[PDB]
């Protein structure tokens, strides 16, 4: 009957079109801040001196980019890991020159996507569900925090964060391979098994349900009209799908339990993305992937090359050409 | 395939030549990688890349360092590239072994094996030793 | 190096940190010996 | 000055005033429901369903 | 009889694993 | 600059205190089983 | 002498690693055999003190 | 016949205590006698480079590839 | 008749031993950069 | 037929890529199995008795007093950073050289008195206490000559 | 087998320690046996590190993590990072290894033989999870022990030998901390500052007087907070906000220990005061400033006037200016301009690096210190090949800072996943729908159409 209790009843109401909740009190202002700043910076933002060497990189559509080449460029290397809000910048043009919008978007996005995760817990609690959908969303949240926050922290600069652009993402990937050999890191290998396996199991589970649908339609209408929303009966023969996949490989290698099967669909990509998020987070502190350069040696002592050595020649080509004016000394220790 | 011919290295300034035993070769690589390899990996110098360990750069030092005896003399007494002032206080040496505790347990046989590894490595990997990242 | 009275036991000390990994494996042997019931 | 070691970034006392006034404002609303609440009323569950 | 379907995999596997185990003690 | 800092500090402490006192507002009891 | 005593402490500990949990997890053996196991516990604890005495004396 | 009742029977372990170590030894002898280098043409650690050829041997002809390889593997 | 956990014990001890030899062989012999 | 070495026991063992030959490849005894170095006995080229090592420590002790005496010239000015930098720029080698020359039991207690006064000079320089730096700097000097007057 | 199968507990074998939630005596034995494991590893690992120790290499080149914690405490350590004895490191491991047999016995006593519930016959040690007064007593008792342990470090640093101070005048050495900083504006100025660059929330403690004065305050707070939680009962706002169950208390600790794990990782990566670089190797920031210092000294000997030497871009090749105005090292290392290593602070004035002190008084120990820090940068592979990812296999090195930071960043993330698992579950188990949705009264069905 009080004013706060009527506000609490509206915030936690499951009858709103979108659930707000108390995490939405952090989710909606931070993500709409980051969305507003991203759209304005992607369309029209002046070039950013990313490498701190007064060589400004254009990233917006009004400075000659397209959708692929356009980016919100990371902060200046001269800033480093320093906090650069607008009020610490003496003019907005100085803030725009030094890659200020990147720090505003990334910090509001990472706060807002952690609050999106807690909002996913919160609605499940108000709906009487089991809680752990937001644990599955923690795997892309850990990945976003690794490339936007954790890898800047270990390298000591927001300039080494992943650019908010399509071609900036590929620039982030190639320099990471030259400096950390992520392909030879087993945590990226588990991540590739997470997304190759996850899209395998998605196409596998989606095939066997669609293969074993029960006749409820004619040849003229769509097959999806055989399902009614809110029906209690099963819409596909799971015995027929188990008998198919049990004959495709062999019988003992197939889930007859649909609850164990859907748990395996949740676990395989999420654990795979968790591990590759802890690959980026541990290559942030330069615990790099496997180095097998000049490891095969013949009897005289000469180096016999392997495929890791040919991979090393491609790593050498990226690292001698990346940030080509930024280096003054023979080791890229940053 | 490590015959006596590849293991035959110049031992002194007069041009005399000796064969490294297989114990000298194996122990010399181990001791060089532990003691010297952090700065001298692959024959380059990380902290002063003008002065490498390739045999051309060793040929042009003013005490000519293309020998086992001249390399051992550098480890006991290091100088500049023209040999005019001592750099023992900034290079690991027997002369500054109170400064560098890594040089404190090193015999003259160990320095012979380390100088053996510097001399043998260009005979095995010609342009890779002291060549840097171009020949990686 | 260990003190001189204890360098005989230096190979035993080389396996001692691995023993916590053997305790996690022991819980799976004990669950398998009881039949996971 | 951003690399200087200020408590909560408070370099002017304007910012300290709006931190107090902002936090006390929702506190005063929250005390409209949870002020006048008895301190000695306990429960022996994992969760309490006391009042509004 | 299901012998030569599992033994087509198991017999070369143990032969290959005996070879790869011997390869760990080959030195240059 | 420092007028914007007052506005952002006022905005952040508004939404953070809504988050804080909202989760202090007997939030475990807001479940569909009871209350 | 220290090397002899530590080698005895290792052997007593290896005997107690494989007999103490067997005595505790068969459901009657600990109360019928704990005078024997406390005796081995005291030889174990006394060995540590004699080693600590011999280590400190030799230092 | 079920699977797990086979590998727990002692008749299975009478047969496979002889056949499995004999295949493991025969795989070991395939390497120890140096037969696997001669079957597949893999270089031993001695013979990546020879006294005449100090370079990496590549095949540069398609139809005399068998005869070019015989000249590169004579030493 | 053998207990099934006893087979998985010595079977897993064989897999541990063989993978320990494969990881030892990465530090010794061929492919060890030595 | 390839070269074999089961760890050191079966086969060659003294080959260039055997990794688990702990000391069996070389003739001279190692410091430990886990080492590549021989011990700190004789046949080592480093002689800790040598005159150029002692003279390097004595030259540190002599120049320390020269750096310790230009402290109050920073304290009639107020360059407190120059006091803290002087105690750490050249004088970083002082504790290494003083404890190396302190052999007897009265040398060690006469050395820590110099160390306590050196930390009083530093702590008063962070606190910017002008009289307390100079009152500690003369105690640091007077304890330095007492250490060098022994030997 | 009552309480030890799925038919009596409802938990499978893989969630099998969840059968211990409501049996307090067995749950006690699980915790002291796991305590015995951590004390075992502390004993066994540092005996491994003592056994594999060689005097020729620094302790960060030998792959050690535990004897550098004891050397920071002041055992066996000399001036400048000289390790002298390793007999105190051997002793610490023997005490920790012998004590794990006592904790390991009491673990398997209370787990296999002791009473399964303590509530009936040991009422001081028995507890219900819903007893809010008893649970604050256990929290308060263990808070006073954390305050007593924080005072042990204060006693060690002020009275019993002192601690290694890498900032000490005369060189880094063991030093009695005589005047710890007790000013709460300084001490809590670490707790309430920004986490970002230049500020560096709690990692940026830069002298041992702030370390030991912080552990006095932590010892004061934990003891006054322990007596507070022993004496009192949770307030009405606390009772409305928390879930009072055993899994809920686990998830509160999982969130707290994940925040500490992220913090200890960045301690290892950034701090060189409590983690001295003579023991742990240079930090990430420290090693790249050591490179810019090395080639400044290399080129000034060749006669370059290094303050006027223009780089390729037009900035300073060796000396440039920070965005706040301080004279810093040039190149890509301009991001690490907040680095305050002890071998570069002798060349700093108030304006940053002093130009005449760089021109005139650069000492040979500084050129040595920057040389090994340049060549032992925290960059390495998983198979411990030192250097960048394009380096060849000759150097066997990965920094202990890189091992400590990466492992504890791995662990702190997964313990935050454990917070999300166990707090979601405890909130749903308290409300009573953790086993699924009731078919009889589904909550969404008794709601308005949602549009
Ligand atoms: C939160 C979850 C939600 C995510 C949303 C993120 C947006 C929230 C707002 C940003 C919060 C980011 C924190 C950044 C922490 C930081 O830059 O961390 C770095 C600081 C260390 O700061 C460094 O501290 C250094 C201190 O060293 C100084 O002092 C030393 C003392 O010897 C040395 O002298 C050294 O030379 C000298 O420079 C310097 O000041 C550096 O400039 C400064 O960067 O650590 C710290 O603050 C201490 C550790 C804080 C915990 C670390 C958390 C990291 C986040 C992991 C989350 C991944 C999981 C996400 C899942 C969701
Ligand atoms: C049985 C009890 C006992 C214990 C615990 C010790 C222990 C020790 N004695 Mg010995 N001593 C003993 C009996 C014992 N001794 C006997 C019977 C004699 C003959 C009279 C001696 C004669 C003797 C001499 C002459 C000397 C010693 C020394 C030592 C120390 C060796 C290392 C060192 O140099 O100290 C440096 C200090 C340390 C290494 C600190 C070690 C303790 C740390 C903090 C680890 C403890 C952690 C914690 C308790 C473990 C967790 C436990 C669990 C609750 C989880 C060590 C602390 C030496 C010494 O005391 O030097 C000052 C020494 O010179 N002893
Ligand atoms: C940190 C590791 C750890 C610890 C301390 C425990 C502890 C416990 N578990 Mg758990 N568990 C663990 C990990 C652990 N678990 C893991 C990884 C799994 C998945 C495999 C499980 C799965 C599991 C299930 C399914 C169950 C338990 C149960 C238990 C409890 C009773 C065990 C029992 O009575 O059976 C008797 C056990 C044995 C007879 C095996 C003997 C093993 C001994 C202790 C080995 C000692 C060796 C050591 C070297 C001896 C040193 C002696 C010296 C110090 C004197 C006990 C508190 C049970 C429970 O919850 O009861 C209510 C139960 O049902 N656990
Ligand atoms: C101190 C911290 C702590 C404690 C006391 C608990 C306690 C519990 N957990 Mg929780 N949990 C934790 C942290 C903790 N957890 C963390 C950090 C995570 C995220 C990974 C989880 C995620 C989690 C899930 C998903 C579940 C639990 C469950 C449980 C309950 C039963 C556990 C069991 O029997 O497993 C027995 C142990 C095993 C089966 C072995 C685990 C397999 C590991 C991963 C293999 C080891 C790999 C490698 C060698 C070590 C990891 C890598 C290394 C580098 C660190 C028990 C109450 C269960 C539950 O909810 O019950 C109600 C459950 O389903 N926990
Ligand atoms: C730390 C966790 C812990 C807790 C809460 C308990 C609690 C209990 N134990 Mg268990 N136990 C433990 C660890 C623990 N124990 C350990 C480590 C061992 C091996 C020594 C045992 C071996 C053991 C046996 C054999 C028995 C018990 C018994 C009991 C129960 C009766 C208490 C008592 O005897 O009177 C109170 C005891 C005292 C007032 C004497 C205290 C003396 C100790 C040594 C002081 C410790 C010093 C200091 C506080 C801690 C230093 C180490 C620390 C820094 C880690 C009680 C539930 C009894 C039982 O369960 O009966 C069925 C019983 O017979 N315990
Ligand atoms: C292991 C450490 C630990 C843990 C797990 C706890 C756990 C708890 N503490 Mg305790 N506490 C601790 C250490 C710990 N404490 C220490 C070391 C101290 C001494 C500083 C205290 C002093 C203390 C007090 C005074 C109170 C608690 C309370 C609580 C309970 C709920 C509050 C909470 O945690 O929300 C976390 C909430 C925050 C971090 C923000 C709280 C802001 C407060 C409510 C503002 C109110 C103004 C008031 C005048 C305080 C002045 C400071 C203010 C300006 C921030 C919870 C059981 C509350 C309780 O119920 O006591 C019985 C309570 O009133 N603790
Ligand atoms: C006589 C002479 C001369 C002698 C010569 C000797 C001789 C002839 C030798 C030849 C022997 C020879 C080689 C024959 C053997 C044949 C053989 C096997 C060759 C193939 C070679 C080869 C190595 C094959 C291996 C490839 C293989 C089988 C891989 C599959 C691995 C495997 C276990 C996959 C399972 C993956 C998995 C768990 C997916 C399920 C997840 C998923 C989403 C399922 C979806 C799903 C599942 C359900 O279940 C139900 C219900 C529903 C709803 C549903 O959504
Ligand atoms: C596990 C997950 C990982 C945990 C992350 C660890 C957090 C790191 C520790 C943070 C340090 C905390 C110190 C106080 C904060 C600080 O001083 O920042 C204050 C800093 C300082 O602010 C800057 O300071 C500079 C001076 O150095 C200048 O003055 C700048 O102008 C000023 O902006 O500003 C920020 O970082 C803003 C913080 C915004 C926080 C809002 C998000 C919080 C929402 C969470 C909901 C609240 C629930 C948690 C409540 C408990
Ligand atoms: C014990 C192992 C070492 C050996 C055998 C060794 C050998 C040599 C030799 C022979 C030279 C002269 C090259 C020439 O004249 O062309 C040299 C130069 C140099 N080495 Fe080493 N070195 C060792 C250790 C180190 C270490 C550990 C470092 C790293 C700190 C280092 C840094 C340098 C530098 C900077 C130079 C250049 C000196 C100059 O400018 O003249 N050396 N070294
Ligand atoms: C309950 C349970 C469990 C657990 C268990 C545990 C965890 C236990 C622990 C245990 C422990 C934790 C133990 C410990 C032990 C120890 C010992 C036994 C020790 C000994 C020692 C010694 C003998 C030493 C010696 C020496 C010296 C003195 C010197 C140097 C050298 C040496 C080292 C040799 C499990 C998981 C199974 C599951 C089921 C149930
Ligand atoms: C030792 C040392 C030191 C010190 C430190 C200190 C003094 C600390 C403190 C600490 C502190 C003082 C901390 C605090 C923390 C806090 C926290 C961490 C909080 C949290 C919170 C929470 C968790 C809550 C939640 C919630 C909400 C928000 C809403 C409602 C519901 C709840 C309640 C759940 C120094 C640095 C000087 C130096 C070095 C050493
Ligand atoms: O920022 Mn982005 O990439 Ca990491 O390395 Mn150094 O810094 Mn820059 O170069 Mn390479």
């Amino acid at each position: 009957v009080s004013l706060w209790e009527r506000f609490c009843a509206w915030i936690t109401s499951t009858e709103n079109r979108l659930y707000i909740g108390w995490f939405g009190c952090l989710m909606f202002p931070t993500l709409l801040t980051a969305t507003s700043c991203f759209i304005i910076a992607f369309i029209a933002a002046p070039p950013v001196d990313i490498d701190g060497i007064r060589e400004p990189v254009a990233g917006s559509l009004l400075y000659g980019n397209n959708i692929i080449s356009g980016a919100v460029v990371p902060s200046s290397n001269a800033i480093g890991m320093h906090f650069y809000p607008i009020w610490e910048a003496a003019s907005i043009d100085e803030w725009l020159y030094n890659g200020g919008p990147y720090q505003l978007i990334v910090l509001h996005f990472l706060l807002g996507v952690s609050a999106y995760m807690g909002r996913e817990w919160e609605l499940s609690y108000r709906l009487g569900m089991r809680p752990w959908i937001f644990v599955a969303f923690s795997a892309p949240v850990a990945a976003a925090s690794a490339v936007f926050l954790v890898y800047p922290i270990g390298q000591g600069s927001f300039s080494d964060g992943m650019p908010l652009g399509i071609s900036g993402t590929f620039n982030f990937m190639l320099v990471f391979q030259a400096e950390h050999n992520i392909l030879m890191h087993p945590f990226h290998m588990a991540g590739v098994a997470g997304v190759f396996g996850g899209s395998l199991f998605s196409a596998m589970h989606g095939s066997l349900v669609t293969s074993s649908l029960i006749r409820e339609t004619t040849e003229n209408e769509s097959t999806n009209y055989g399902y009614k929303f809110g029906q209690e009966e099963e819409t596909y023969n799971i015995v027929a799908a188990h008998g198919y996949f049990g004959r495709l490989i062999f019988q003992y290698a197939s889930f007859n339990n649909s609850r164990a099967l859907h748990f395996f669909l949740a676990l395989w990509p999420v654990v795979g993305i968790w591990i590759t998020s802890m690959g980026i987070s541990t290559m942030a502190f330069n615990l790099n992937g496997f180095n097998f350069n000049q490891s095969v040696v013949d009897s005289q002592g000469r180096v016999i090359n392997t495929w890791a050595d040919i991979l090393n020649r491609a790593n050498l080509g990226i690292e001698v050409m990346h940030e080509r004016n930024a280096h003054n000394f023979p080791l890229d220790l940053a | 395939d490590l015959d006596e011919a590849t293991r035959t290295v110049v031992v002194d300034n007069a041009g005399n030549t000796t064969v490294l035993t297989p114990e000298q070769v194996k122990r010399g690589k181990r001791l060089f990688n532990a003691t010297c390899g952090a700065c001298h990996v692959g024959g380059i110098t990380k902290t002063n890349p003008n002065v490498g360990l390739d045999p051309e750069a060793l040929s042009l030092a003013t005490p000519r360092r293309d020998n086992i005896s001249a390399l051992v003399d550098y480890i006991k007494n290091p100088t500049t590239y023209d040999g005019l002032e001592s750099i023992a206080e900034v290079h690991p040496s027997i002369k500054s072994a109170d400064i560098y505790p890594r040089m404190r347990s090193l015999t003259d046989e160990d320095l012979y094996s380390i100088a053996g590894h510097i001399m043998l490595s260009p005979k095995i990997a010609s342009e890779k030793w002291g060549g840097g990242k171009i020949y990686y | 190096r260990l003190p001189e009275a204890y360098v005989v036991f230096s190979p035993i000390v080389d396996v001692l940190p691995i023993i916590p990994v053997f305790f996690l494996l022991l819980a799976f042997v004990w669950q398998a010996a009881i039949g996971f019931r | 000055t951003e690399g200087t070691n200020e408590w909560f970034g408070v370099d002017d006392l304007r910012l300290l005033a709006v931190l107090f006034l902002g936090h006390w404002a929702i506190l005063s609303l929250w005390l409209g429901s949870y002020g006048d609440s008895n301190e000695d009323e306990d429960f022996f569950g994992e969760i309490d369903y006391s009042a509004r | 009889f299901r012998w030569l379907a599992i033994h087509g995999l198991a017999i070369p596997t143990v032969f290959f694993l005996g070879g790869i185990t011997a390869m760990q003690f080959i030195q240059r | 600059m420092l007028t914007l800092k007052i506005l952002v500090y006022t905005t952040v402490i508004f939404f953070v205190s809504l988050f804080i006192f909202g989760f202090l507002s007997s939030d475990p009891s807001r479940n569909p089983n009871r209350k | 002498m220290i090397t002899l005593l530590v080698a005895l402490l290792v052997l007593i500990s290896l005997g107690l690693v494989v007999t103490v949990p067997v005595a505790l997890a068969t459901p009657g053996e600990w109360e019928i055999a704990k005078g024997k196991f406390n005796r081995f516990f005291q030889i174990w604890v006394f060995l540590v003190i004699v080693i600590a005495a011999a280590d400190g004396i030799s230092s | 016949r079920p699977f797990s009742d086979i590998i727990t029977s002692v008749r299975y372990w009478i047969i496979h205590s002889i056949t499995i170590p004999s295949l493991f030894v025969s795989g070991w002898l395939f390497i120890s006698t140096g037969l696997a280098y001669d079957v597949f043409g893999t270089p031993r650690p001695n013979e990546y480079f020879t006294q005449d050829r100090q370079q990496v041997p590549l095949v540069n002809d398609r139809f005399s590839a068998k005869q070019e390889l015989e000249d590169l593997t004579k030493g | 008749r053998i207990p099934l956990w006893l087979v998985g014990l010595v079977g897993g001890l064989a897999v541990i031993t063989m993978l320990s030899l494969f990881f030892y062989g990465s530090y010794s012999g061929l492919g060890s950069s030595l | 037929s390839p070269r074999f070495s089961v760890f050191g026991l079966v086969g060659d063992g003294t080959s260039y890529s055997e990794g688990a030959a702990y000391g069996t490849d070389q003739a001279d005894k190692l410091y430990s199995p886990y080492s590549v170095y021989s011990p700190e006995g004789e046949k080592s080229l480093y002689k800790p008795d040598n005159a150029e090592y002692l003279a390097r420590k004595k030259a540190v002790l002599a120049e320390t007093k020269n750096r310790l005496q230009k402290i109050p010239a920073y304290v009639d000015k107020k360059e407190w950073f120059n006091v803290k930098d002087e105690l750490t720029r050249y004088m970083y080698e002082t504790r290494g050289a003083v404890r190396s020359l302190s052999s007897s039991v009265t040398q060690k207690e006469k050395a820590e008195v110099f160390f306590r006064a050196l930390e009083d000079t530093y702590g008063a320089a962070t606190l910017k206490k002008g009289d307390a730096v100079k009152a500690s700097n003369d105690k640091a000097i007077a304890a330095l000559d007492a250490f060098t007057a022994t030997l | 087998i009552a309480g030890r199968d799925i038919e009596s507990t409802g938990f499978a074998w893989w969630s099998g320690n969840a059968r211990l939630i409501n049996v307090s005596g067995k749950l006690l034995g699980a915790h002291v046996a796991h305590a015995g494991l951590m004390v075992f590893w502390a004993g066994a690992m540092v005996l491994f590190e003592v056994s594999h120790f060689v005097p020729e290499k620094p302790t960060y080149e030998q792959g050690f993590i535990l004897i550098q914690h004891l050397a920071t405490l002041g055992y066996g350590i000399g001036p400048g990072g000289e390790i002298t004895s390793t007999v105190p490191y051997f002793a610490v491991g023997v005490i920790h290894l012998i004590s794990s047999a006592i904790l390991g016995f009491g673990g398997i006593y209370h787990s296999l033989l002791g009473p399964d519930t303590l509530e009936e016959s040991f009422p001081f040690f028995g507890y219900d999870w819903r007893d809010k007064n008893k649970m604050t007593t256990i929290l308060g008792i263990h808070l006073c022990l954390l305050g007593l342990g924080s005072f042990l470090l204060v006693i060690k640093a002020m009275y019993l030998g002192g601690v290694y101070d890498t900032w000490a005048p005369g060189g880094g050495d063991v030093r009695y901390i005589t005047t710890p900083t007790l000013n709460p504006i300084v001490i809590f100025g670490y707790v309430f500052r920004s986490p970002f660059g230049g500020d560096g929330w709690v990692v940026s403690v830069n002298n041992m007087e702030d370390v030991i004065g912080g552990h006095i305050w932590v010892g004061i707070l934990c003891i006054t907070g322990g007596i507070w939680h022993i004496f009192t009962k949770p307030f009405a706002w606390a009772r409305r906000a928390f879930v009072w169950s055993g899994e809920a208390y686990l998830s509160y600790s999982l969130a707290a220990i994940s925040l500490m794990g992220f913090t200890a990782a960045l301690y290892s990566w950034y701090n060189n005061t409590a983690y001295p670089s003579e023991l742990y190797g240079p930090t990430g920031p420290e090693a790249s400033q050591a490179q810019a210092f090395t080639f400044l000294v290399r080129d000034q000997r060749l006669g370059a006037n290094v303050s006027s030497a223009q780089g390729p871009t037009g900035l300073g090749k060796y000396l440039m200016r920070s965005p706040s105005g301080e004279i810093i090292f040039g190149g890509e290392t301009m991001r690490f301009w907040d680095l305050r290593a002890p071998w570069v602070e002798p060349l700093r004035g108030p304006n940053g690096l002093d130009i005449n002190k760089i021109k005139n008084d650069i000492q040979p120990w500084q050129e040595r210190r920057a040389a090994e820090y340049m060549t032992h940068a925290p960059l390495g592979s998983l198979n411990s090949v030192g250097g960048v990812a394009t380096e060849i296999n000759s150097v066997n090195y990965v920094s202990p800072r890189s091992w400590l930071c990466c492992s504890h960043f791995f662990l702190a993330f997964f313990f935050l996943v454990g917070h999300w698992w166990h707090s979601g579950r405890a909130r749903a188990a308290a409300a009573g729908f953790e086993k699924g949705i009731n078919r009889a009264n589904e909550p969404v069905l008794s709601m308005r159409p949602i549009d």
